[PDB]
DNA sequence: ATCGATCGTTTTTTTTTTTTT
DNA sequence: CGATCGAT
C-alpha cells in the first residue's frame, strides 16, 4: 500500500510531540485536550510544523493529498487512543494554515489536484444548510445486515453483494438512519479576486463547499484563505462533452453511462481576514497579565484603573483623539458620550429602556464637520457610514423587487437597519426627501418599525444613536431670520435631538494661521502630528470596559434634578414673547443619561450631583446656542 | 419486561399519585375533562414528570416515538376501562408535552439533532390546504377475488405476505376505495421572524408536518410554539450523486402552541 | 449453470394580461 | 435496452 509512509510519518509526529513539541509544550495536545470530552473533531495543524520535525512532507503531502487525507484521521484516531481510553468514534476535521503560497483563479489545470494552497476572492449569493447521511448499513434481505463499512463514497451505491452468506447481491436490506455515520456541509459561491481586477474576461467563479466547523461563518462581503483540494467531481450528467467515451469490456472466453465531467472546487481552512474585531477579553498590543473579571477584560487595571482616577484624564482624553483637528472644544467633549454608554438599568416589563442619545453638527461651510466623521467609520466597531443618497430608500428599506426569484417580495433589510450598535452616520440632512425622514422621526425614538405593502409581519429596530449634518439656507449665518425660517424645518426633532452644538465660522487671522500652524506639522514627514497623553489601545480597551458596571442613581442631585430640571423650566418659563420654543421631557431624559453617563467616565457608579450640574450647564449651553 | 413493563406502570402510578394543586390532581381529572370535550389531545407537564420521576428524560431520545406510543397506549387501557362508554365515537387517543426548557431559533440545529426531542419557533407562510392520507393497508384478491385481508404497515415501507385467505397465494391483486382507514392532513412552511434575523441577509426556512388531529389552526403570518422532532427523508435519491446529497429535513408536530392564542385559553386553579 | 426467448420501454413548450408603486 | 424466466 502506498501511503504507509505518511502513517508512519504522523505517527512519529504524534510519538515526538507526545513528547515535547515546543519548549517542553505542545500546540496541539491542548487543543485535543479540550476536544476529548465533547469529541468534536477539528484540529488546525501548523504546515510550517510538518517542515520543523518531518523534514519536507510538504512534497510529500501537497500533491497525493486527497488520497493520503484520509490517512490523517486514522493517524488522528492513532493520537488520541495513547492516551486516551477511546473508541473509534474519532474523526477528522482540518481547517489548515502556515501555508505560504497563494494562487487565485487562473492557474488551473488537471496538475492542481491534491494540494493545500490558499485563496481568497468575494463572497455572493450564499446558500444554505443542507444535511447529509452520508452512510448507513445495506446488504442482503434475510439476516446478515450489519454493515458499518466503506460505503460514504459521495457516488452512493446501495447495491453491495454479500458478506457472510451466498445471498442476494442487488436485492438489499433496508436503511439506518440510527447507529451510523453522518455530517454536514453547505454551497455558496465566490467572484474572481478584487485584489486581482485584470481586464477582459468575466470574475470567472468557483464552487466551493465547506465541512462542519466552517459553516455559518462565511459571509458576503469577505475573502478568504482555502484548502487546494481540487477534485474530480463525481457528476451524473451533462451535455456539449462529445469527446470520446470509453468503459472495460471485459475478457471475452468461449452500467453504461455517459462521461463528461464538469469542474467544482472544496476547501477545508479559512481565515476570513479583514473581518475580525475581538471585544476586551482578547489581549492587544499593549495589556497587562494580570486577574480581573474576566481573562483580559480589564486586567490592564494596572494602568486603566490610572486612566479612571484623573482629574485631568477628562481634557486629556478630549485632547487624545484630536490631535490632528482643532476647534471648538465642546463637541470635543459631547460627542464621545455619544460613542459612550448611557444608562442600562436592570427594570421592569414597562417597555424598551434606551441607552443612546440624539447628536447633530451644524456649522458654516468648510469647517471639517465631515472629518470629525470621515474617520469615525475606521474608529469604531459595528458602527460603519455612508450618506444616505449614498443609496436609495433601499437604504432604509431593501431594493424593491417586482419579479420572480423566489417568492416574487423581498423587503427585509436596509442600510440604517443593519447598524446593529454602531451608529452609521449620514451626511446632507436637508435637502433629502422626506421619506425616510417621516421613517426617522419615529425609528429614532420608537426603534420598533414595521411596513406594509410587502410585509413578513413587518417589525424591525433601530439600535443606536445618529450624527447630522446641516446647513444654513444662504451658506451663511446672516441673522436676518429666525432659526424655524433659518432652516425651514420641522419642531419636534429639534426637541428630538437633545443636543446640537453648532458650528459658526468667522474670520480672524490669527485663527487661520494657526490652521496653517496645525499644518506644520500635517506634512513634516517625521513629527507631522501633536503630542498625545494616551494611547488608542488602552483607550478603547477602557471604552470596553467602562460599559460593564450597572450605572445607578440615588443622588441627592437626583433626588433634586427636579431642582436644576425645575429651574431648567424656570429660565425656560419663557423662550416663548420673542420667537417662542419648547420645552420637552426627552429633554430630561437625555439629560438623564447624559449625566449618567458622564459618571460612567468615571469607572464607576453611582451617580453625583457633580454631573447633574455639568449637564446642567451643557443643556443651558446647547438651549441658548439655540438662542436667535 | 420485568423493566420494559414497568414504563406504563410508571404512567397509571404517576397520573394518580403525583398530585397538585393542593389536591385532585389534574391527571386524576384532566384527562376526564378531555373526554368530556370530545378532544383526544390531552397535554402532559415535562416539569410535573421531572418532579415525579427524572428517569424519563434519557429514556426518550433513544426513541421518542415509542415513548409517546407506549404512553397514549395506557391512556386508552384507563379510559375504555373506566369509561367503556366511551368506546364508540373515536377511542383513539395521542398526547403532548409544554415544558422543555429551550427555544432553538432556526439556523441552529444540524446532523445532532436526528430523530429526537426537539423545540423551535418562526412564522407560517403560505402551505396547503385540507387533505387527508391513508392509514391502514388492505386490498382485493382476483385469482381467487378474495381479499388480500388488512395487513400491519410501516411508516413508508411494503409488506407483502403470501398469508391470505386465497390458500395465502395470489401475488397479484387490486384495491378498493373503502374498508379502510382514513386521516386528516395539513401543511406548513415555516420562516424566521423579522427580528431575530442575523440583521439584513435573506432567512433561512425549513418545512414542518402537521397531521389530522393538527390542522384548520394556523394561517399565513401566526404566532407559534412547538415542540416538534427532527425528520430524515432518509432517501432523497442517492446514487451516483451530485457532488452533495439531495436530502432535506422537515419537523412534525407533537405539540404545537400558539403564541398569540386569542381564545378562552387558561385552565382553573382549584381556588 | 448456462443460454436464449420472455417480459416491458417513450418525451416537448415561451410568452401575454392585469397589477402595484 | 433492460430484467424476468424457462429449460438444457
Ligand atoms: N480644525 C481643522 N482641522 C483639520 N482640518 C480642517 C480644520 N478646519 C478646516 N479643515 C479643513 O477644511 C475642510 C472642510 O471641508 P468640509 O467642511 O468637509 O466641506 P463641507 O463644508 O462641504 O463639509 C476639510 O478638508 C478640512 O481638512
Amino acid at each position: 500500500v502506498k501511503d504507509e509512509v505518511g502513517i508512519r510519518a504522523q505517527k512519529l509526529f504524534q510519538d515526538f510531540l507526545e513528547e515535547f513539541k515546543e519548549d517542553g509544550e505542545i500546540k496541539y495536545t491542548r487543543p485535543a485536550a479540550s476536544l476529548e470530552s465533547p469529541d468534536r473533531c477539528t484540529l488546525e495543524v501548523s504546515f510550517e510544523d510538518v517542515e520543523k520535525y518531518d523534514q519536507n512532507l510538504a512534497t510529500a503531502i501537497i500533491e497525493e493529498y486527497y488520497h493520503i487525507y484520509p490517512f490523517l484521521c486514522q493517524s488522528v484516531s492513532n493520537y488520541v487512543k495513547d492516551r486516551i481510553g477511546l473508541k473509534t468514534q474519532k474523526d477528522c476535521y482540518v481547517a489548515f494554515t502556515e501555508v505560504p503560497t497563494r494562487h487565485k483563479v487562473r492557474d488551473l489545470t488537471t496538475s492542481k489536484i491534491g494540494t493545500l494552497i490558499r485563496i481568497s476572492g468575494q463572497v455572493v449569493r450564499t446558500h444554505p444548510v443542507h444535511p447529509e447521511l452520508v452512510s448507513g448499513v445495506f446488504m442482503c434481505l434475510d439476516c446478515q445486515t450489519e454493515i458499518r463499512n466503506v460505503e460514504q463514497q459521495f457516488k452512493f451505491t446501495n447495491p453491495t453483494i454479500c458478506r457472510n452468506p451466498v445471498c442476494s447481491n442487488r436485492k438489499r436490506f433496508m436503511l439506518d438512519v440510527e447507529k451510523s455515520l453522518f455530517l454536514d456541509f453547505q454551497k455558496i459561491r465566490i467572484q474572481e479576486t478584487q485584489a486581482e481586477l485584470p481586464r477582459g474576461c468575466i470574475p470567472r467563479a468557483v464552487e466551493i463547499i465547506l465541512r462542519s466547523e466552517l459553516v455559518e461563518t462565511v459571509q458576503a462581503g469577505d475573502r478568504y484563505d482555502f484548502t487546494g483540494t481540487l477534485i474530480v467531481v463525481p457528476d451524473v450528467s451533462v451535455l456539449a462533452g462529445v469527446g470520446t467515451r470509453a468503459e472495460n469490456s471485459s475478457r471475452h472466453k468461449p452500467g453504461m453511462r455517459e462521461l463528461n465531467y464538469r469542474m467544482a472546487f472544496l476547501a477545508c481552512s479559512v481565515q476570513a481576514t479583514t473581518a475580525r474585531f475581538g471585544g476586551t477579553d482578547l489581549p492587544m498590543s499593549e495589556v497587562t497579565a494580570e486577574d480581573m473579571k474576566k481573562q483580559m477584560t480589564d486586567a490592564e487595571w494596572h494602568k486603566i484603573y490610572e486612566m479612571s482616577k484623573d482629574r485631568n484624564l477628562y481634557q486629556n482624553l478630549i485632547s487624545s483623539l484630536f490631535p490632528s483637528i482643532y476647534g471648538n472644544d465642546e463637541v470635543k467633549r459631547g460627542i464621545l458620550l455619544q460613542q459612550f454608554g448611557g444608562v442600562a438599568k436592570t427594570t421592569t416589563e414597562k417597555t424598551s429602556l434606551r441607552g443612546d442619545i440624539n447628536v447633530c453638527i451644524v456649522g458654516d461651510p468648510s469647517t471639517a464637520k465631515s472629518q470629525f466623521l470621515k474617520q469615525v467609520s475606521d474608529f469604531s466597531p459595528r458602527a460603519i457610514y455612508t450618506s444616505g443618497k449614498a443609496s436609495s430608500a433601499a437604504g432604509l428599506t431593501a431594493a424593491v423587487v417586482r419579479d420572480e426569484e423566489s417568492f416574487d417580495f423581498v423587503i427585509e433589510a436596509g442600510a440604517l437597519m443593519l447598524a446593529d450598535n454602531g451608529i452609521c452616520c449620514i451626511d446632507e440632512f436637508d435637502k433629502m426627501d422626506q421619506r425616510d425622514q417621516v421613517a426617522i422621526h419615529e425609528a429614532m425614538e420608537q426603534q420598533t418599525i414595521s411596513i406594509a405593502r410587502a410585509g413578513v409581519r413587518a417589525t424591525l429596530n433601530a439600535r443606536t444613536s445618529i450624527l447630522a449634518a446641516a446647513n444654513p439656507i444662504n451658506g451663511r449665518y446672516d441673522r436676518s431670520k429666525s432659526l424655524q425660517q433659518n432652516i425651514q424645518l420641522s419642531a419636534p426633532i429639534m426637541s428630538r435631538f437633545d443636543l446640537f452644538f453648532i458650528l459658526v465660522d468667522e474670520c480672524n487671522e490669527v485663527v487661520d494661521y494657526a490652521i496653517a500652524r496645525k499644518i506644520v506639522d500635517l506634512h513634516s514627514n517625521i513629527e507631522e502630528s501633536v503630542e498625545r497623553a494616551y494611547t488608542r489601545e488602552e483607550v478603547l480597551r477602557y471604552v470596553t470596559f467602562a460599559r460593564q458596571f450597572k450605572p445607578v442613581i440615588s443622588q441627592e442631585a437626583g433626588h433634586m434634578l427636579v431642582e436644576n430640571y425645575g429651574h431648567l423650566r424656570q429660565r425656560d418659563t419663557g423662550t416663548s414673547g420673542r420667537s417662542t420654543w419648547r420645552i420637552t421631557v426627552r429633554q430630561l431624559e437625555s439629560m438623564i443619561r447624559l449625566s449618567e453617563a458622564m459618571a460612567k467616565l468615571e469607572c464607576s457608579n453611582r451617580v453625583l450631583e457633580r454631573h447633574v450640574k455639568e449637564a446642567f450647564r451643557l443643556l443651558n449651553k446647547s438651549i441658548i446656542r439655540v438662542e436667535q | 419486561l420485568g423493566p420494559r413493563t414497568e414504563i406504563a406502570n410508571r404512567f397509571q402510578s404517576f397520573l394518580r399519585t403525583f398530585v397538585d394543586e393542593r389536591g385532585a390532581y389534574t391527571y386524576r381529572d384532566r384527562i376526564r375533562r378531555m373526554c368530556e370535550q370530545n378532544m383526544s389531545s390531552f397535554v402532559v407537564s415535562y416539569t410535573d414528570l421531572a418532579n415525579k420521576e427524572h428517569v424519563l428524560a434519557y429514556f426518550l431520545p433513544e426513541a421518542p416515538f415509542q415513548m409517546l406510543e407506549i404512553f397514549d397506549k395506557v391512556a386508552k387501557d384507563m379510559v375504555l376501562s373506566i369509561f367503556p362508554t366511551y368506546e364508540r365515537v373515536t377511542t383513539e387517543i395521542h398526547v403532548r408535552i409544554s415544558e422543555l426548557p429551550l427555544i432553538e431559533e432556526l439556523r441552529t440545529f444540524r446532523k445532532l439533532h436526528l430523530n429526537q426531542l426537539v423545540r423551535t419557533l418562526g412564522v407560517v407562510t403560505a402551505t396547503t390546504g385540507v387533505l387527508p392520507q391513508l392509514s391502514v393497508i388492505k386490498y382485493d384478491c382476483v385469482k381467487c377475488g378474495y381479499v388480500l385481508g388488512p395487513f400491519v404497515q410501516s411508516q413508508n415501507t411494503e409488506i407483502k405476505p403470501g398469508s391470505c385467505p386465497e390458500c395465502q397465494s395470489t401475488g397479484p391483486f387490486s384495491i378498493n376505495m373503502e374498508q379502510t382507514l382514513y386521516r386528516n392532513y395539513q401543511k406548513i412552511t415555516l420562516q424566521e421572524s423579522p427580528g431575530r434575523i442575523p440583521a439584513g441577509r435573506i432567512p433561512r426556512s425549513k418545512d414542518v408536518i402537521l397531521l389530522a388531529d393538527l390542522c384548520d389552526q394556523c394561517k399565513p403570518g401566526d404566532e407559534l410554539e412547538v415542540t416538534g422532532i427532527y425528520t430524515n427523508n432518509y432517501d432523497g435519491s442517492l446514487n451516483t450523486d451530485q457532488g452533495f446529497p439531495v436530502f432535506a429535513t422537515v419537523i412534525i408536530a407533537n405539540h404545537v402552541v400558539v403564541k398569540d392564542s386569542k381564545q378562552v385559553v387558561q385552565s382553573l386553579t382549584d381556588e
